[PDB]
């Protein structure tokens, strides 16, 4: 055949892949954490844009910290061989690092690391992605008016996105009413670009939006008038399109 | 407006 | 005029901007921390490159952490009108959050936040990039065989592109003679692509670089045949372009 | 600034430009020529369409060949030197290298050389766009079931799109109830990728819709079941995008 | 799978195709056609040029008009199943729609009409481009100092690219040393963009390039200073990379 | 469907 | 130069 | 090869 460019993960595999979507809303009492309000809008939202995108939507409400960790285990152990991608999404309490199960916290890095390119082999290569709609700790955004070669192995690291919802350190906000910000814009730039758009530009249009769009709105002056910038964490190796040939 |  | 869009951050002012290059290869002796041999072929690099893009870049060697700390306040302190963005390229060692001074360490937030949307306003909505060729733990990677509106205001933390050597949590490699894996790598691509693709495209050509034709040897089993991924974290609002009209 | 490019035609001066679209529907009874039913379908899409990309649109109906002349001559000596193109439709009778006035032919070559580089100086370097709705014959489709340099100068016949509705020495077909087959098809794809796409590349979806959608029924076997396919003809410098900055 | 799309041709067949090159330099006594000096330049760069964009190229020098059309039509009587596109370059003498055998006329039209979707079946849906390097005319340019459906079927004029070295009704020019004008700037732009960009666009490029970089040189005054824009004629329906996955 |  |  |  003619001359071949290799710039573009594989997308036509005969299945999209998964769309793992685990949705906390109410965690047990002697945790102390509240109940997150608006968090079925974007669970909602997320399976209806993802299904149009032809994922395999599996959407989870309320689950343990045991019950995530099982959770992931058990899918990193299926065969995503017919499959293009992975992708999970995360919305729940949270600090740096950290996602909340219903009765307590699960390390990122714990939730990641069943998909590395050594403990999954089916997914070796392909686009692991990670939406992550929590806080990463408890700062307000102010804002201000406008040689060598062989063995060819890859990084283990290697071929993960993680969207997360908001800048490290900082809280991420949630409507009760209309859902979380970055969800909100999140569904709203793939319904819109998906059949357009890079995803590394689809998600710099998402930054846009939640940047530009948004401030809060509280009777509590240490919360009022707050803004938000969500942040895109690429270790992808090609450019990735939900669309194909 | 909520924080999570 | 016709149909105007703003996807695309105005990179036609006078000047394209400051490239700051913080050059650390010497160390005080009472820190107990090795030369960084290659880490001039790294600055010159850098410097070519960038003077080639039409940066205004200024070299600054062996710095203590006072002296970093220092140069960042004085240059978020300049006037940035006339120009189009902002680079600052840090080559030193480093853990999580940290780059080293030649006496001790300095805080990456500490010099990211001088230059916030807040703090430097003729900074304000358009690109500030740094770019960090350090170490950010001691992890090494195996790797594997293959409404509402009103006031707008934007978030202090929008507008940075941190484009890190390596994941999170891991060891950043560099060649006593061929400078960096990170380096060499980004500046091929950005001598080869900056006239083509956009920002975020490069630095993912850069992943795949690193990932892919690069692995350690050393006598030592501990280090042999290691990976590495860098991590691009965009909080960018708009796509990046070097080129013009 | 930084390195710039000039691959694409500017587009931003203080208007886009005139759009002058010549509808003749009804002949001098001496020509012998019939009525064009669902030309002023075209005319209304057409006028709309330009509208919306900020041209400033003049309808002109039943022309003589005289007047169409005569229009011609005056809107090339106008000043165009706040205009970013230039842009003109032609509806009517017409055979290769002719369009039809009311009362007689007008040789497309006598129309287009009053825009010559050398002729409409306001003009030179700029894109003028000729969209022609006509036959070019009666050909009918059957279908297929599926060194040295210095004194800069351009040439004079530089800049110039000519947007034929028809492939040369064939029939164009036209619906009287909803237009001609090219016009719709133009419309459509303007009014959906004028913002996204460089304009040879919306002329060739126009193609594509012109020559899968459409085809002729007739009463009469010799008229019936024909195909059609548009041709576009470039002598255009640069890429062409409706929208800018 | 997901999404997909149809706006590019199928480049990955197991063959791009032929190429077919007629390369007209010497012309019979009695026809009193000059010798083409400087076509030999252009026959070889084309070879080089296909070669590399992994096309099957023939070379055939001086045919007459009879073997013209008796290559033309055996061509396309072979089976192009397995191939995703068909090129054929002509390089003689020749006037509006008349290209020059060594000794006599060939009407384009002839040619072309054995690709003709319906006249050659495994070339059906795929492009077919007719590169013609010769005379139009003999006009010189001064230039200028600066609903329904079923039964799919296509028209058989459909998926035809013409590129023209020059405007309908003018010479070309051709240097004896250097090659034609067209053709090098052809050859020099497919050798940097064929990787880059899509077809409409490569031809924009040498469109320019033959515009600004080239004017004659002649002792006649009636010759001399003259300029050239090359004609692109699309009846394609797709967009045309020549590179894939 | 008419010709022009 | 030349004219084809 | 070194780390840094």
């Amino acid at each position: 055949s003619g001359i071949s460019l290799d710039n573009s993960y594989k997308m036509d595999y005969p299945e999209m892949g998964l769309c793992i979507i685990i949705n906390n809303k109410n965690f047990h009492k002697s945790t102390g954490m509240t109940s997150r309000s608006g968090t079925d809008v974007d669970a909602a939202n997320l399976r209806e844009t993802f299904r149009n995108l032809k994922y395999e939507v599996r959407n989870k409400n309320d689950l343990t910290r045991e019950e995530i960790v099982e959770l992931m285990r058990d899918v990193s152990k299926e065969d995503h061989s017919k499959r293009s991608s992975f992708v999970c999404v995360l919305l729940s309490h949270g600090e740096e690092g950290i996602i909340f199960g219903t009765n307590g916290p699960v390390d990122l890095k714990k939730i990641t690391n069943f998909f590395r390119g050594d403990r999954c082999r089916s997914l070796t290569g392909k686009p692991k992605l990670f939406i992550i709609q929590a806080c990463r700790g408890t700062e307000l955004d102010c804002g201000i008016e406008t040689d060598d070669m062989a063995c060819h192995k890859i990084p283990v690291e290697a071929d993960f996105l993680y969207a997360y919802s908001t800048a490290p350190g900082y809280y991420s906000w949630r409507n009760s009413k209309d859902g979380s910000w970055f969800i909100q814009s999140l569904c709203a730039m793939l319904k819109q670009y998906a059949d357009k758009l890079e995803f590394m530009h689809i998600l710099t249009r998402v930054n846009r939006k939640v940047a530009t769009e948004f401030e809060s709105f509280s009777f509590d002056a240490t919360f009022h008038a707050k803004k938000q910038i969500p942040c895109i964490v690429s270790m992808l190796t090609k450019e990735l399109y939900f669309y194909h040939h | 407006d909520e924080v999570d």
